[PDB]
């Protein structure tokens, strides 16, 4: 599934976890990398990560794990770009974010004619009280 | 050296494991009050 490039692109990732260079990631380890990243996560959280991802059982997170956790990303990488293309058929002037003329100018090009106020309805139905769509809401939007 | 994907990548690595503790956590609980409710 994963050329030689790609196993020696993780293997940097994961070595930048593993702060003692032991060939595994710890629990101290997991939560300091994601602590000084902003993400805060409980004592609970760590412990049920070290349990799902080091399937090993020795609270310690080998590359082959590493790997199989970041392996959907791979999988997804096609699906990510069309995601983000599809967004800019909408989001003409490229500021991320898709408002109710630029909805409108794709309801003109695919033939359906609708009022502008239809449209500031239909943008409204998935806005958050937002005057317009970002890339987060276009996915979120996406996920039934 | 140190690429920005090398990093990019261990950034998206904690935000995949933020968000798979976040999802398990929550499920957790909500099988448990579904686990008390049927009693
Ligand atoms: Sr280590
Ligand atoms: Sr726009």
């Amino acid at each position: 599934n994963l050329t030689e490039e790609q196993i020696a692109e993780f293997k940097e990732a994961f070595a930048l976890f593993d702060k003692d260079n032991s060939g595994s990631i710890s629990a101290s380890e997991l939560a300091t990398v994601m602590r000084s990243l902003g993400l805060s996560p409980s004592e609970a959280e760590v412990a049920d990560l070290m349990n799902e991802i080091d399937v090993d059982g020795n609270h310690a997170i080998e590359f082959s794990e590493f790997l199989a956790l970041m392996s959907r990303q791979l999988k997804c990488n096609d699906s990510e770009q069309e995601l983000l293309e599809a967004f800019k058929v909408f989001d003409k002037n490229g500021d991320g974010l898709i408002s109710a003329a630029e909805l409108k100018h794709v309801l003109t090009s695919i033939g359906e004619k609708l009022t502008d106020a239809e449209v500031d309805e239909m943008l409204r139905e998935v806005s958050d009280g937002s005057g317009e769509i970002n890339i987060k809401q276009f996915a979120a939007l996406l996920s039934k | 050296r140190l690429s920005f994907k090398t990093v990019a990548l261990l950034v998206l690595a904690c935000v995949r494991m933020k968000r798979i503790a976040f999802y398990r956590r929550s499920d957790d609980n909500r099988l448990r009050i579904l686990r008390d409710r049927i009693e």
